[PDB]
């Protein structure tokens, strides 16, 4: 927390769970979010959204 | 991948074309006013001798 430790855990006190492994090195055993897949989605929606609104 | 996507000319016609600065500044003037969402429903006044868009 702001990025200071506050406090820790062994696999016994804590669990993690994740849909989406890798095998790729570098992603660390972290997920992968179709949030982060789909973003430029995201973006083109709410840019296509807010021009549609901005007539008003 | 090689094309000219470009959508048409603006002619603008005056006696005598612009200089290369006073064009410069007058794409500021248009880039600062309706560029992206934040310029995407304002509509430019200008007052040329004759304004004809051509479409390509």
């Amino acid at each position: 927390v702001d990025k200071r430790v506050v406090a820790s855990f062994t696999s016994r006190e804590l669990a993690m769970g994740i849909r989406n492994p890798r095998t790729e090195l570098s992603s660390s055993g972290y997920g992968l979010s179709e949030v982060e897949i789909a973003m430029k989605e995201f973006i083109a929606y709410n840019n296509t959204e807010s021009f549609n609104d901005r007539f008003f | 991948s090689h094309g000219g996507t470009t959508r048409g000319i603006l002619q603008i016609r005056s006696d005598q074309q612009q200089s290369q600065h006073a064009l410069e500044n007058f794409k500021r003037e248009w880039k600062s006013s309706l560029s992206g969402i934040n310029g995407s429903w304002q509509i430019p006044v200008v007052m040329a001798d004759d304004i004809k868009f051509v479409n390509m």
